[PDB]
RNA sequence: ACCCACUCCCGACCCGGGGAGGUAGUGACGAAAAAUAACAAUACAGGACUCUUUCGAGGCCCUGUAAUUGGAAUGAGUCCACUUUAAAUCCUUUAACGAGGAUCCAUUGGAGGGCAAGUCUGGUGCCAGCAGCCGCGGUAAUUCCAGCUCCAAUAGCGUAUAUUAAAGUUGCUGCAGUUAAAAAGCUCGUAGUUGGAUCUCUCUCGGCCGAAGCGUUUACUUUGAAAAAAUUAGAGUGUUCAAAGCAGGCCGCCUGGAUACCGCAGCUAGGAAUAAUGGAAUAGGACCGCGGUUCUAUUUUGUUGGUUUUCGGAACUGAGGCCAUGAUUAAGAGGGACGGCCGGGGGCAUUCGUAUUGCGCCGCUAGAGGUGAAAUUCUUGGACCGGCGCAAGACGGACCAGAGCGAAAGCAUUUGCCAAGAAUGUUUUCAUUAAUCAAGAACGAAAGUCGGAGGUUCGAAGACGAUCAGAUACCGUCGUAGUUCCGACCAUAAACGAUGCCGACCGGCGAUGCGGCGGCGUUAUUCCCAUGACCCGCCGGGCAGCUUCCGGGAAACCAAAGUCUUUGGGUUCCGGGGGGAGUAUGGUUGCAAAGCUGAAACUUAAAGGAAUUGACGGAAGGGCACCACC
């Protein structure tokens, strides 16, 4: 305590607060670039997807609403974009 | 903390620091904007209009996008709902309450949950008339109230 | 807590008179039934006919007989016991006499020993009760 | 709800040298909270701040050297003319060696004895000593 | 009482009149000044100062019994004369007289504390009395009645009453509400109060200025003007000083009769931080030019005359160009969406569980019940007990927790339906929509009141039996209203966290409930991802707990009851010594019981809160003794 620098947090006390109690709010959420087990083609997913993403591309489901993250389907793989 | 409930929540979105879009992002913003409109077509609110095209089509902020707000945007074409979406949704919630509540003359978290119901769609009534989105004489109604949903 | 904004003057000030009403002695010179009740009608002292010498037993813890008068005062006809202070000074006073009377020395309220008297003689027959008892002057026949 | 942040401001700061910290964070921030920051500067009671911009409102970071007493907020901001400034300071600072009154006039914000200088009144913000 | 002499007024008026007014009289309302002695010598209690060795000396300086001396100085009085004045009086000026107890004699209140000054003497003896309060007095009274002495103010000083300060005990500054008096039972809600970031003067007229608008309007701040005198503050000025007055100063002159202040509102001109308010989102937009539509004032023009245009002015307007054409942010403010959950939240229906009571039958039966002991009470017209069934109502044990839900009262068998809800999740949406709340509303334990239905258990009242000196009670038997459901009233609780609500900051630690985010490793499974059950953390909202020299508090204690004389984040209710009294009265609500509002007379020096020692206890623990026991 006292001399704690407020000016420098350091990145893992930042991602381990709240998001809106850092110094610069920053959302814990991202965006994925989904792809289907058979589908060539990927389609772009918010991580907490509160509704029954369809493949545009095919009658697949992606993904399935949840509490918190949205759950993708089995097989279903996924990369974090940017 | 909670206008009309004890409760001091703390949950709400964050928009990042960043208003810039996003690279991987290839929708032009005349391509946000026919999406907008045919979802208002099939019917839908602003909310579900930004849900979905946050979760399928990969846009953050549409006023990011287009540099304007998706209620602006609707009745900027004329394809607006005649009353703000949610007043809407506290008449209905009032119209529903009022319904379970005429047949259950016994239930009194009814009756107090609709007065709470009823003092919330008063309040943002005379807010929506102060800023002339609702005409001066618009009140609300029981008898009406199902009516206007 | 008090409110404190730059608006609340009229709130404050009518605040702060209902509450003064609450003071006991605002509302007792501010009522009006004190200055009714009162057997001076708000006078420093009045003037009587003495009704009869009494002598009123003194509160438990001493033992003493203090000598008074029923006085019958002129101005309303109210009757009031008053104290004769020293001694040998009821001597002084007769029956049907005119005697000036005073306050006792706590706004109303009985003083020391003596019990339910607020009122004291100071003058018999217009002529002190000091100078009688230090012997300046003597009772007019 | 949150009403005059500078109330705030000054409760976070006061609380933070009671208890020996070297830097208190203030949220939100306001140019009359930086005013009033800045005249506390230049008499050498706060130290050097920064402004953290955060797009809704921004945050302060306050360097804070042992030498502030007190600070605080005088609400309602009452106007004061210049011959009531002397019984403003009577009341509030604890002499007339040290102490400053922090008012708001149309030349800008700054403490009292500026504005006995530039002969202009205004509205009572705080104190600081 | 005297007078129009002064200040002024009236009249036809230089002239008359004026109880206006002036002058005296009374006058301790109150304010200013100011006597009641000073000195010298002695003699000393004497003292300091001084040398000496103690005396002494030290005769320098001071004080006092000085009923010791001594002359000096005076005005209080008496009283000529002036002066004063309209006539006088007073004051001032001056003759004469006028002081040793200088008797030419200071009083009013006190002497336990508050509060300054005698537990000296005599008298009284809880009497007389004193004493604002605490108290003093019952045979040695620091308190009464007196003597002596002493002290406070002093030509004044006591007393009664109003009022101010003391009173931060009315609190704007600046008080309190856990337990001392105090936060509405709970929520909603109009008015009121308060309310998050954000935005760095020119075109025409007249002689470069003077003019004109208008920059949205202000509030605020500074200036200027206008604002009776007296009073207040204050400059000058020796009334002999002073309170006063506005006078006065120099050898005819010289010089005053200032200045400040005067809320609020109303005028005035600068400043633009703060705080309100507006300016384009049906473009009911700005600027440039255009074009139109209409009406109209005058140019025409030595003149006349003639004359409709032109020009000028408007309103109504339609196409254009141009604006970087016009929407700040999305609050660790708030609504509304959406997702997976979650919970004794609520309503309707349904279902189950024993138990209790009663009934039918069967068995053996003489007791069974109740209590400290009994009795009242049911019993061979089978009581109690055991077994098999039936019914009626009530209630949901154990699981059940310093766990959950609800605004609060309150909420626990299964299942279904109905509408609700917090938290969490969220790069959704609106965009200030908010906080607290007179008026006005919803709900509100139990008891109680009107109707129905039902009435198992329990049970106010009541009838008995016991106990007791007595028992209209505590214990026991029976038992009405009630207890249960529906529909209307009632709106009160120690309705309690005896602690308003919203917001910010200020220490740790381990748990726990819900939601989400991660991570080895065990389990359902046997293999697949799962998703459940554990385990190790993180975040958020909750019920709490321990700890701490955060800081507070009278303390108990409180992480809020902290961030308070270093006193101001917003806002509601509400207290002001104890009783009388939540009483009387009026109003209002209610069928009623009662609810809400709500005094005064009078009485009283305490009542009260925390905490410390003792004493006591029919509270719990130990220990000891043949004046205990074994
Ligand atoms: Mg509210
Ligand atoms: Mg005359
Ligand atoms: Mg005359
Ligand atoms: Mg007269
Ligand atoms: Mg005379
Ligand atoms: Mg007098
Ligand atoms: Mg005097
Ligand atoms: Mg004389
Ligand atoms: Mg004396
Ligand atoms: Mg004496
Ligand atoms: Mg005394
Ligand atoms: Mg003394
Ligand atoms: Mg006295
Ligand atoms: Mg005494
Ligand atoms: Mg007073
Ligand atoms: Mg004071
Ligand atoms: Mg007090
Ligand atoms: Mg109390
Ligand atoms: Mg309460
Ligand atoms: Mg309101
Ligand atoms: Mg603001
Ligand atoms: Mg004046
Ligand atoms: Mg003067
Ligand atoms: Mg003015
Ligand atoms: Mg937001
Ligand atoms: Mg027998
Ligand atoms: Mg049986
Ligand atoms: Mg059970
Ligand atoms: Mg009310
Ligand atoms: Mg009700
Ligand atoms: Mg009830
Ligand atoms: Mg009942
Ligand atoms: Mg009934
Ligand atoms: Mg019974
Ligand atoms: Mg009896
Ligand atoms: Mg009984
Ligand atoms: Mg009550
Ligand atoms: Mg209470
Ligand atoms: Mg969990
Ligand atoms: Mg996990
Ligand atoms: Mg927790
Ligand atoms: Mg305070
Ligand atoms: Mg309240
Ligand atoms: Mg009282
Ligand atoms: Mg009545
Ligand atoms: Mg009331
Ligand atoms: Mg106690």
């Amino acid at each position: 305590p006292l001399a704690k620098d407020l000016l420098h947090p350091s990145p893992e006390e930042e991602k381990r607060k709240h998001k809106k109690k850092r110094l610069v709010q920053s959302p814990n959420s991202y965006f994925m670039d989904v792809k289907c087990p058979g589908c060539y083609k990927i389609t772009t997913v918010f991580s907490h997807a509160q509704t029954v993403v369809l493949c545009v591309g095919c009658s697949t489901v992606l993904c399935q609403p949840t509490g918190g993250k949205a759950r993708l389907t089995e097989g279903c793989s996924f990369r974090r974009k940017q | 903390g909670r206008m009309h409930a004890p409760g001091k929540g703390l949950s709400q979105s964050a928009l990042p620091y960043r208003r810039s879009v996003p690279t991987w992002l290839k929708l032009t913003s005349d391509d946000v904007k026919e999406q907008i409109y045919k979802l208002a077509k099939k019917g839908l609110t602003p909310s579900q209009i930004g849900v979905i095209l946050r979760d399928s089509h990969g846009v953050a902020q549409v006023r990011f996008v287009t540099g304007n707000k998706i209620l602006r945007i609707l009745k900027s074409k004329g394809l607006a709902p005649d009353l703000p979406e949610d007043l809407y949704h506290l008449i209905k919630k009032a119209v529903a309450v009022r319904k379970h509540l005429e047949r259950n003359r016994k239930d009194k978290d009814a009756k107090f949950r609709l007065i709470l119901i009823e003092s919330r769609i008063h309040r943002l009534a005379r807010y929506y008339k102060t800023k002339r989105v609702l005409p001066p004489n618009w009140k609300y109604e029981s008898s009406t109230a199902s009516a206007l949903v | 807590g008090k409110c404190r904004g730059l608006r609340t003057a009229r709130k404050l000030r009518s605040h702060r008179r209902d509450q003064k009403w609450h003071d006991k002695q605002y509302k007792k010179a501010h009522l009006g039934t004190a200055l009714k009740a009162n057997p001076f009608g708000g006078a420093s002292h009045a003037k009587g006919i003495v009704l009869e010498k009494v002598g009123v037993e003194a509160k438990q813890p001493n033992s003493a007989i203090r000598k008074c008068v029923r006085v019958q005062l002129i101005k309303n006809g109210k009757k009031i016991t008053a104290f004769v202070p020293n001694d040998g000074c009821l001597n002084f006073i007769e029956e049907n006499d005119e005697v000036l009377v005073a306050g006792f020395g706590r706004k109303g309220h009985a003083v020391g020993d003596i019990p339910g008297v607020r009122f004291k003689v100071v003058k018999v027959a217009n002529v002190s009760l000091l100078a009688l008892y230090k012997g300046k002057k003597e009772r007019p026949r | 709800v949150r009403m005059n942040v500078l109330a705030d401001a000054l409760k976070s700061i006061n609380n933070a040298e009671k208890r020996g910290k070297r830097q208190v964070l203030i949220r939100p921030c306001s140019k009359v909270i930086v005013r009033f920051l800045t005249v506390m500067m230049k008499h050498g009671y706060i130290g050097e701040f920064e402004i953290i911009d955060d797009h809704r409102a921004g945050k302060i970071v306050v360097n804070l050297t042992g030498r502030l007493n007190k600070c605080g907020v005088i609400s309602p901001r009452f106007d004061v003319q210049l011959k009531d400034l002397e019984k403003w300071q009577n009341n509030l600072l604890p002499s007339r060696q040290f102490g400053f009154i922090v008012l708001t006039t149309s030349a800008g914000i700054m403490d009292h004895e500026e504005a006995r200088r530039k002969h202009t009144g205004g509205k009572i913000l705080g104190f600081f000593f």
